[PDB]
RNA sequence: UAUCUGGUUGAUCCUGCCAGUAGUCAUAUGCUUGUCUCAAAGAUUAAGCCAUGCAUGUCUAAGUAUAAGCAAUUUAUACAGUGAAACUGCGAAUGGCUCAUUAAAUCAGUUAUCGUUUAUUUGAUAGUUCCUUUACUACAUGGUAUAACUGUGGUAAUUCUAGAGCUAAUACAUGCUUAAAAUCUCGACCCUUUGGAAGAGAUGUAUUUAUUAGAUAAAAAAUCAAUGUCUUCGGACUCUUUGAUGAUUCAUAAUAACUUUUCGAAUCGCAUGGCCUUGUGCUGGCGAUGGUUCAUUCAAAUUUCUGCCCUAUCAACUUUCGAUGGUAGGAUAGUGGCCUACCAUGGUUUCAACGGGUAACGGGGAAUAAGGGUUCGAUUCCGGAGAGGGAGCCUGAGAAACG
RNA sequence: CCGGUUGGCCGGUCGGAUUUCCAACGGGGCCUUUCCUUCUGGCUAACCUUGAGCUUGGCGAACCAGGACUUUUACUUUGAAAAAAUUAGAGUGUUCAAAGCAGGCGUAUUGCUCGAAUAUAUUAGCAUGGAAUAAUAGAAUAGGACGUUUGGUUCUAUUUU
RNA sequence: GAAUUUGGACAAACUUGGUCAUUUAGAGGAACUAAAAGUCGUAACAAGGUUUCCGUAGGUGAACCUGCGGAAGGAUCAUU
RNA sequence: AUCCGUAACUUCGGGAUAAGGAUUGGCUCUAAGGGUCGGGUACGAUCAACUUAGAACUGGUACGGACAAGGGGAAUCUGACU
RNA sequence: AAAAAAAAAAA
């Protein structure tokens, strides 16, 4: 109150960080950045709780202070930078390259990749507009402002980017039969190759999607994210590939491979 | 409605930033600005022809409908460019596993485009705060 | 884990209650108490009072350092290692504690901002500022304080202070330096009729006002007011440019002026490199800091819909002096009776208004349960409110701030 | 007519599965007088489209675009959303258990790896299928529906001339 | 560019009354409950010794009496 | 004099100018409230009054400026009243 | 179809 807040308690953050209810009363509040707070990995968690490359935020500060890490090709020596969906990380040491995406459980997964894949990324356009002096520009989900794009690009499309410059290499439009990825909801983590959408002029365009196994569901255009066409994606996927197995077949698979 | 000798008040009521050049002589005796608020609602010929102004009208006034689209029936039209409507409904009390009737009297702004009576069913569209109580505006009527 | 028992009678069967029984992260208490783990804890009555001591301060390679501080660089004679104090910048509005107020108010879930502000981040983003703008100018770069400190003192005392003497900046404070083209205006002069001209000035961004475009379902012809593109001047005519939203006076752009005139780098560290007409010549890297606008993020403020305990031994309430609405204006960051002026007489109510009470902050949830349910919820999370009671206000992005 | 779930010999695999099967079970479509909204477009779709046994050419949704329109609800199915923690609950060594969300596996020399689910979460609000139940409206001093027609009145207007 | 200053809105706090609400004394009065082997009688329970009861009005030391109308919970389910 | 506020009790009519309070000048302005005439088979021209409300300005906080002009309340005995 | 009142309580 009386202004912003700058703390954050445990039990208040998302469940998808998998922070224990024990270990003190607090958790790290993400600082500002391109990605919303309710969906952001940040680096301390990514390193300490997922990767185990560090035990304490002190160790993490030491790492970022010696500048091992970068993000989108940028160092970002902050403990609590918001690392969101699609977000590529590069550790020159270990020659490691990750790409923040989700699994079927909605959790940020550890998707190791190569450098050629690190050299680009996708962005869901959140708007296109005319800047000052008749300049057209766009804005993605990762806060990036980009100028002089293809006029064929409209809202809710996806844009492949150079990641050294902030320039667009390519783009994918929004149409039936396009490969999707989910960002938010009960159906988060799935991939299902759109069958069709519905308008609902006045709010909340909806869309029906069916996975490879014909399991259908419906979600919102705010949550959806297109990555490619039927079959081929433009990126590397993790295990599971957005299928959302049932718990029965899941434990069956565990018992098969135990 | 009833066309009310439009320039009755002290101020000159006009559509702002609508300047009809007197130097040019034409048909279209005055420029009248209007729009279509979407959602399939038909801005009437009465609006596009009439001389009334109504800053608060969604068709010719500088407002914008967004949010909710409700329905009611009219119970009081004694005010100037404003009415009240009764939004009946039922409400579940689970202990008894049944309902009870209820209502809300909701004040809504009306444009001179529509002539209305008590009992006329209407639908309304949310606007910004028009006044202390009016957060809505009339968008269609459904009776006679 | 869908259970009953004793008691009205001389005895009987019922109603009906009393007592009994079980549990309570519901408290207090008596007696007792050897171990391991986990762990609530001045909320209830007095949101009553408070001794004392702590609880928000803070630096790097990278704003300012002659400490008459420490060190020794020895690369250094301007400085250049460390480094108290003080200036500056940020923060101190987060967090933490309590539940007194508060009953459509909070709050929950659910909408909206086409009705608004937003430090910090993150990504983008100023060639246009020499003003008779041909000597008017520092642009290898302009000026003045002032702390800290020296020393003189006041006070009984306070995180009290004055006078006197210096000195710095990302402190204050002005102020220049870069294309070209194109379009407009005026316009000398040649003068023509087809009529043309040299030359001058203006043209960033920001604020304010006004005006214009910001679109379009379909196809052909008749002439003309004037010829327009060029002509084989018959008239070939195309080319013509327009994004988004469900929807705008949207975005954006353009003309005319306005502004007490904003912003457009007089900043700092490390590296010191290339070209030579070898001059302290011209170029040149990786950073930190700072700045306009847009967007984003952190939010904030208002806000739609539905829902809240008990009371009729509260039934009519509001409206004088704002109550419901309209118009215009002021104020606001912004909508709006938020306030003012004028006008109309409206608005709520037996579907319980208004009023009163609460031993009432609301929820998420807790206890107990066959099921339905009843009771509770100050309290480990979210949102509110408050700092002994009230009102007010500077600072700032942000407070009606209370360490 | 179509095709789905259970079944059922077969087990043609070695107590797991097939396919042709008698039945039931639920879904979709067609015709029975049964519009069960269509205007403009394109995929023309499935196409009389047939080239000799895989070819040169049917009807707009099955793909969208926009349009005129378009009786109202209630109820119900599904879906989303209902912050975490709590609740029930899967797995798992806290030495059991309360707990916790960790852990386990190797040649332990270099390392590999499952995870940290799921369900409910009123009511209101959103989207969707149904269309019984209960209400609502329609054409009766027909200013009623179709509409190839027939004047006409008003409104708007691109392409070109 | 300080002291100071006019006017304005916010308006704490005080003074006086007005009202509401909660407790608190109060001579005396009139009830209730309980205790008590008190006094006066015996109104009711049986046809309770005048059958009870209701409403109403009046009266009397007290229960209670009486008048009008009603009821059976009566002491009559009954006289072709 | 204008505005506000008004108890018990009550024969419901009163009590009640209850009680109790505020304001009141002058000057300059504003607003509202009217009449008579004009219209083929919405107005306009003219005329003239005193009433009410409000806003600035001003004064040695004064203003029903002299005159004029009620003291009130709680209770009792008594007679109803004029 | 004159009259005929009262009997502490406890079990």
């Amino acid at each position: 109150a009386r202004g912003p807040k700058k703390h954050l308690k445990r039990l208040a953050a998302p469940h998808h960080w998998l922070l224990d209810k024990l270990s003190g009363c607090y958790a790290p509040r993400p600082s500002a950045g391109p990605h919303k707070l309710r969906e952001s990995l940040p680096l301390i968690v990514f390193l300490r709780n997922r990767l185990k490359y560090a035990l304490n935020g002190r160790e993490v500060k030491a790492i970022l202070m010696q500048r091992h890490v970068k993000v989108d090709g940028k160092v970002r020596t902050d403990t609590t930078y918001p690392a969101g969906f699609m977000d590529v990380i590069t550790l020159d040491a270990t020659n490691e390259n990750f790409r923040l995406v989700y699994d079927v459980k909605g959790r940020f997964a550890v998707h190791r990749i190569t450098d050629e894949e690190a050299s680009y990324k996708l962005g869901k356009v959140k708007k296109v507009q005319l800047g000052k002096k008749g300049v057209p520009y766009v804005v993605t989900h990762d806060g990036r402002t980009i100028r002089y794009p293809d006029p064929n690009i409209k809202v809710n499309d996806t844009v492949k980017i150079d990641l050294a410059s902030g320039k667009i290499t390519d783009f994918i439009k929004f149409d039936a039969g396009k490969l999707v990825y989910v960002t938010g909801g009960r159906n988060l983590g799935r991939i299902g190759t759109i069958v069709h959408k519905e308008r609902h002029d006045g709010g909340f365009d909806l869309v029906h999607i069916k996975d490879s196994l014909d399991n259908t569901f419906v979600t919102r255009l705010n949550n959806v994210f297109v990555i490619g066409e039927q079959g081929k994606p433009y990126i590397s996927l993790p295990k599971g590939k957005g299928i959302k197995l049932s718990i029965a077949e899941e434990r069956d698979r565990r018992r098969a491979q135990q | 409605s009833t066309e009310l000798t439009v320039q009755s008040e002290r101020a000159f009521q006009k559509q702002p930033h609508i300047f009809n050049n007197p130097k040019v002589k034409t048909s279209k005796r005055t420029k009248r600005w209007y729009k279509n608020a979407g959602l399939g609602f038909k801005t009437p010929k009465t609006a596009i022809e009439g001389s009334y102004i109504d800053k608060k009208c969604p068709f010719t006034g500088l407002v914008s409908i967004r949010g909710k689209i409700l329905t009611g029936t009219v119970v009081s039209t004694k005010m100037h460019r404003t009415i009240v409507i009764r939004r009946a409904y039922l409400h579940y009390i689970p202990k008894y596993n049944r309902y009870e009737k209820r209502h809300k009297n909701v004040p809504v702004h009306v444009s001179p485009a529509f002539r209305v009576q008590v009992g006329d069913i209407v639908t309304v569209g949310q606007c910004r705060p028009i006044s202390k109580t009016v957060r809505f505006n009339v968008v269609k009527v459904s009776a006679a």
